[PDB]
RNA sequence: CUGAUAACUUACAGGACGCUUUGGCUUCAUUGCUUUUCAGGUGAACUGCCGAGUAGGUAG
């Protein structure tokens, strides 16, 4: 299959800023502040940290956003419509709020914390606040998470948005991180054409406050990918993926399994899903990070 | 532009990372919403031409 | 006399000297002889360490036998640099509660002037510092 | 005194015209135009060879 | 080994008097810029004393 001149999705899954709080004994609240390199940490008097932002999850994988070929997006609505009948939403959606539920969004300063606990509130829900106490020791696994009260009912919040034309799931997102007296904070950090590092920040009251950006935060959500070859531990999910600890190319082209080498496939893939044989681990795990990367969106174009 | 794998494009030259700057602009943290006003005027310039 | 290093880092070369300089003042009680570096530039402190007022010291003499030694103004230590970082400023919060600890704040905004810290350690205990002397 | 974001004057009344759904396969509404386009898919309706 | 050989153009000077360009004027209808985006080098330059002290000094 050729890709045509105007292809471009948007993102299903829309994260914001995160922003930091200090709670001090006899519960008040406060922005938390830093110095100029610029350094920030706890203030000596602290008792723990509050962390917040939110999440949607809003079904933009269904039709293309643009796309001058209708070949090309009819191929697209037989693909979603029988990766959600053959094999469904739960294994994507239970991957994406693994990272959410655990601190895997919280990146450095999981390090050397006490405990932390997370506090979903989803907004198309009755009441009764999902929590999780005392990640570290009891939400250790996938059969940790299942053994919560009420998983599946969020679960289904994000199966019910993806399969859906107006799907919505919003989930308001809390954090409380117990850290040592006097401890270190890593903020997300500002990108210099050039030890000088800048802090990425807003405005909370009248004070400057560090932030954990919007897209430094989707993409702790997205590191889904281990569908590769040898998949020693999961990658942040796009095209060709990359590590960035070692600059590197997992899924080259050469591979043969990048997503423009896999999009050729895509109709090859509608005749092994429309079938009655089960399709095998490795055809799927080319249709889970089919599927992830749509959840991406981006631009699909050729000349 | 015919399909095959450029040859330029290495492993390592294709994770090197691609700076973009665009205009970014969210809600408030304290907020508690968002006014939007404008105004429409209905005016019967279709009854003769121009 | 003048040592002038020739064979690498003059931070962590001159600091060694002024530990055998310490050293030496404890056994004789002596604190007569002081130290200065000619060629104090911005980017190092040099590749020159005098002192007026050692190389009778085991030190010296071991280093001499390799290929690499030779044999107004004022430098001051300046510890209020040592305050400036936040590890400082949290030890300088429990002295004054031994009080609304919220009621302080962070400066936001600091700017320090060319602070030359050559890095020690303490041998009565097993704890780190620095140097940080300036003209 | 401070810059602000606008949702255009243009923009907005592409958005009270967004009525027609009588272009011969009519499934969504198109913005009024002549030879109505669909710029979702980036085609004519309405050509002229209709 | 030159249409070869040789070669002082000089002196002096007053361009001046006069001058109204002006009248009149409709540029005007229609308008979607959009999709996707990890800046990282934070093992560490610590722990005490003096001072009424977010001042300022010094110990290892």
């Amino acid at each position: 299959m050729k890709l045509p001149t105007n292809l471009a999705y948007e993102r299903s899954i829309d994260p914001s800023d995160v922003c930091f709080f200090v709670v001090w004994p006899d519960d008040r609240k406060t922005p938390l502040t830093y110095n100029s390199v610029d350094f920030c940490h706890v203030p000596y008097g602290a008792s723990h940290i509050e962390c917040s932002f939110s999440v949607s999850f809003s079904s933009e994988l269904r039709q293309p956003y643009k796309c001058n070929s209708s070949k090309v997006k009819q191929t697209l609505v037989q693909l979603v419509e029988l990766y959600e009948t053959k094999i469904g939403w739960t294994e994507l959606a239970t991957r994406y709020l693994m990272n959410i539920c655990n601190g895997k969004w919280l990146w450095k300063n999981t390090r050397k914390a006490y405990c932390w606990n997370i506090v979903l509130t989803p907004w198309p829900w009755n009441g009764e606040k999902v929590g999780f106490e005392d990640i570290r020791t009891n939400y250790t696994s996938r059969q940790d998470f299942k053994n919560n009260k009420n998983w599946s009912a969020i679960v289904e919040m994000i199966k019910t948005a993806f399969s859906s034309t107006d799907g919505l799931a919003i989930f308001e997102v809390r954090a409380t991180l117990h850290l040592p007296t006097n401890a270190m904070v890593r903020p997300s950090q500002v990108f210099t054409e050039k030890n000088s590092r800048v802090f990425q920040s807003t405005t909370i009251d009248g004070e400057r406050s560090p932030i954990l950006g919007a897209f430094k935060t989707g993409a702790a959500i997205a590191t889904i990918d281990d569908w590769y070859p040898e998949a020693t531990e999961p990658l942040r999910v796009g095209r060709f993926g990359v590590h960035r600890e070692d600059v590197t190319c997992y899924r080259h082209p050469s591979t043969g399994k990048d997503f423009f080498s896999i999009l050729q496939q895509a109709e090859h893939y509608i005749e092994v899903l429309s079938a009655n044989k089960t399709p095998a681990q490795e055809t799927i795990n080319d249709m889970h990070f089919l599927m992830a990367n749509l959840i991406k969106g981006g631009m699909f174009q050729h000349k | 532009v015919s399909g095959q794998p450029i040859k330029s494009a290495t492993a390592e030259a294709l994770a090197q990372g691609n700076p973009h700057q665009v205009d970014f602009c969210h809600v408030p943290y304290g907020a508690s919403h968002i006014e939007c006003s404008f105004s429409v005027s209905f005016s019967s310039e279709l009854r003769q031409p121009y | 006399k003048t040592i002038t290093f020739l064979p690498c880092n003059n931070e962590s070369l001159a600091a060694k000297c002024l530990r055998v300089l310490h050293g030496f003042n404890y056994q004789y009680e002596t604190r007569n002889i002081g130290v200065s570096f000619p060629l104090w530039c911005d980017a190092t402190v040099g590749k020159k360490i005098s002192f007026v007022s050692l190389l009778k010291q085991h030190y010296f003499v071991q280093m001499e036998q390799l290929q690499y030694f030779h044999i107004y103004v004022s430098f001051r230590r300046c510890q209020s640099i040592d305050k400036l970082t936040a590890a400082g400023l949290a030890r300088k919060i429990r002295r004054l509660e031994k009080f609304d600890p919220s009621s302080f704040a962070q400066k936001e905004h600091t700017a320090i002037a060319h602070y030359h810290s050559l890095g020690e350690s303490s041998k009565q205990t097993n704890r780190n510092f620095r140097l940080n002397i300036r003209m």
